[PDB]
């Protein structure tokens, strides 16, 4: 969810 | 055994369309977000698109907004890029990349030739350099605003896809030699090669994963004399 929060 | 196999590129007239595919093997495809990154000839890396693990969320760079569509099929372990309304500015090698806090693994890249800000700016210095075997090489990367410690370093051989070298400023990717070190936080970062080797010639890119959109430096080409 690092990349989920960062990208979306 | 991790593999990303791209196909579908080629030559196209302005205004036409192409569909890229990336075939993934060697990891659980549905467990990871996936991106497309492109590189115009003799130019730098530019993030294009990204999609969540299930396909439910997508993101697009402003440059391709409205024209490009990313999708995935987890039952075939395949990532897609539908490119419509193609412009000559879209001319680039396109890579698919497994996306975590960095781009962990890149496909080999497919060429697409089209012929007939509030963003964080990454700047590297120097833009190239030549040094001898055994030399200590230092490269700098500055962000126009703070990126905490989310700074990634990629190594690109001529003609090859980028490989992830260091992520989160100082963490080494598996199998990277200890001669590579990174440091820095906030806005100023450094990559160091303690003892330069002949196989180290490449262009080195930094890239921040602090705030969308993900942005690259313009690269540092390093030659061994």
């Amino acid at each position: 969810s690092f990349i989920e929060d960062l990208l979306f | 055994e991790v593999q990303l196999l791209e196909s579908g590129g080629g030559l196209v007239q302005p205004g036409g369309s192409l569909r890229l595919s990336c075939a993934a093997s060697g990891f659980t495809f549905s467990s990871y977000a996936m991106s497309w990154v492109r590189q115009a000839p003799g130019k730098g890396l530019e993030w294009v698109s990204a999609i969540s693990r299930q396909g439910s969320k997508t993101a697009y760079a402003d440059s391709v907004k409205g024209r490009f569509t990313i999708s995935r099929d987890n039952s075939k372990n395949t990532l897609y890029l539908q490119m419509n309304s193609l412009r000559a500015e879209d001319t680039a090698v396109y890579y698919c990349a497994k996306t975590t806090t960095a781009f962990d693994y890149w496909g080999q890249g497919t060429l697409v030739t089209v012929s007939s800000s509030t963003d964080i700016q990454m700047t590297q210095s120097p833009s190239s350099l030549s040094a001898s075997v055994g030399d200590r090489v230092t490269i700098t990367c500055r962000a126009s605003q703070s990126i905490s410690s989310y700074l990634n370093w990629y190594q690109q051989k001529p003609g090859k896809a980028p490989k992830l070298l260091i992520y989160q400023a100082s963490a080494l990717q598996s199998g990277v030699p200890s001669r590579f070190s990174g440091s820095g936080s906030g806005t100023d970062f450094t990559l160091t090669i303690s003892s330069l080797q002949p196989e180290d010639f490449a262009t080195y890119y930094c890239q921040q994963s602090h705030r969308r959109p993900l942005t690259f430096g313009q690269g540092t080409k390093v030659e061994i004399k």
